């Protein structure tokens, strides 16, 4: 499957990141967003589930929002109240039929 | 006929445990790995 | 019948996604115990 | 409200066995994972088991420990093999049924 | 007068010969005293030359002593420098081990 | 008859007094020669006295030469020592 | 009882110069060296001059600084050339006479 | 040129006496130093005796080691009392004559 | 290096400096002794030259007086 | 540094060799003239002294001749 994301850029705030998927209206299980601050190992950011359960790492709780839209078939990431440490490259992940799939990746930078 | 109801009991319980695993992922993969590399 | 058949894939999926969501945990605490090992340089 | 009582403790120079008695869940045995507490340190990961049987192990014990269900006897085994002296830890089995977590009293295995 | 006339004659030259034997000796002491004063001037000049070198050796010992008390400090500083700072650094940089 | 039996008196005076007196002149010649030869003995002594103190100052001059030689290549050892400190304390810039 | 006094401190974008006004030791000058205390760090040696005029520097300044005596005016001089903003530090002078080590009140050099 | 050759090295559970024999300079002795190089670590100094009997030690060895000249034997000594297992190293005796520094082979003394 | 063949000639240098000092001192002392002795010798020679002049005059005069005396002897015996 | 410096010290050697030629100059003029004249003047000393002993003998003998001649003059006059 082809997961292609968007919404990246360098900004002065709040931001929205989508990860366009290829199939499976409501049929894929856990989708997640990973970020890699340059020079650091890539880490998890948000988690969404088929039914709608969500979670965030405590480093972003209360700020980053993971959401779905089954009609448009794309997992969103509202990413609000960005901090200067939130400069990283945000790549959407997935688990379909077990095999983990990634995306090309998009970078968001703030200052 | 009757066996259908148990499948949701397989869906319900097996989908609730994935919630707990994701929550324990929040602490392990993102939080304590990143936090304790800094200290 | 047909709808029960749709149930089978979801169960076959949910047990499948758990397999490779716990598979990340084994690689996860492997690095958490490698990071906590660095606390020997402090204690 | 399942209650887990750990087992299998002792002392060796070897290869020990561990069990985790379960109060309920015949054959509906979702994730039963085993955690050891390094003394003066945080709790640890050892292995998991599932209803279907997919068991994975942490890198530090991979290829040595085996975690197998006993559905009839309602107990998840944590076999210890090719042991090292670094494994002296307080051992505690963990459960997830209906989404809630059920630990136990914990036992100890001294390898020294 | 029979024999006295000679003794007048003889003893005048005996006086006269020793009359210029005194001038000769007087010039002998006046040249032997000058040779003494040449020696006095040399020894007096060489007495002060030796005295000048006496406090030249004294200032050297004043240089030696104070050029030792400086090395007593540099050796003392290197104790804290090479001993404390360096060894502790490599004992603090034992983290790589 | 008269002037000759008398005039011998003024002649013997030179011959007797000066015979003993000029000997006292001769002793002074030996004495002033003894003073000359004694000072001449001292002058060779003081040249030897110059010689030892000539070498003594030279030995002192070599001691200053050796002492500053230590300092010149003992402050250099401190020059590299502080380079080691600053290079090692530049390492802590990477962490803090 | 040599009583030093540093001078020539200030602020530059280049070139600077420092003095260490000694209160005695006219030409009786053994080791007189220059110490900088980086803001928030410890003291360190920069240049050393001696009575014979043997000048030897630290690698961090070698080829950039000159420690030059002026035996007539009872002052030692540390010429500063081709600076970096890394040289912002408080610069103070040292002196050894009769074994005793004498410091100077110091001057601050801010370069940036 | 001076050739420096040590003596007194060995192994104990106790105490020791390291000595250093030279090639010239009978009592015309300037700085002679004693170093030690722990394995895999850079060379370090411990004791300095100068030709006048003035001695200093690094803070690690003071109160224990005593360094003592001996002009007649053309040899400088370095006593080692109350030896600690941490003091094991290779000990090279040093000297500064005519400016340039001259070294010795060393004697690996182990104490443990 | 080359200090072996250069300090050898400095050693020969200081050997001949010792020769300079020793021979110069011994020649200077010998010269002073010889000069003082020659001054004294010339003084004695010239005192004796004055003695020879005065006394040759005395002998010529005395012989002439004796000649005249014998002439008076002869004239007296002719009287 | 030491190269030029100790070649200059060998140049000091050659300078002191010039001082060796200075010492030889002292011996060639001063000492030689001194002892040559000393030998000559001592030869003349001995010759003068021998002549002076002969001189004194001549004076004594001719003076005694005068004494006898005076005695004879007096006797012949008394005649």
């Amino acid at each position: 499957v082809q997961l292609q994301e968007s919404g990246g850029g360098l900004v002065y705030d709040s931001l929205r990141l989508s990860c366009a998927s290829s199939r499976s209206i409501d049929g894929i299980n856990i989708m997640r967003w990973y970020r890699q601050a340059p020079g650091k190992q890539r880490g998890m950011v948000a988690v969404v589930t088929g039914w709608g359960s969500t979670n965030y790492v405590d480093s972003v709780k209360g700020r980053f929002i993971i959401s779905r839209d089954s009609a448009k078939d794309t997992v969103y990431l509202q990413m609000n109240n960005l901090k200067p440490e939130d400069t990283a490259v945000y790549s959407c992940n997935a688990i379909y039929r077990g095999s983990e799939y990634w995306g090309q990746g998009t970078q968001v930078t703030v200052s | 006929r009757r066996d259908s109801a148990t499948h949701e009991a397989k869906i319900a319980e097996l989908q609730a445990t994935i919630e707990r695993l994701t929550s324990e992922a929040a602490l392990a993969e993102g939080a304590l790995e990143a936090a304790r590399r800094d200290r």
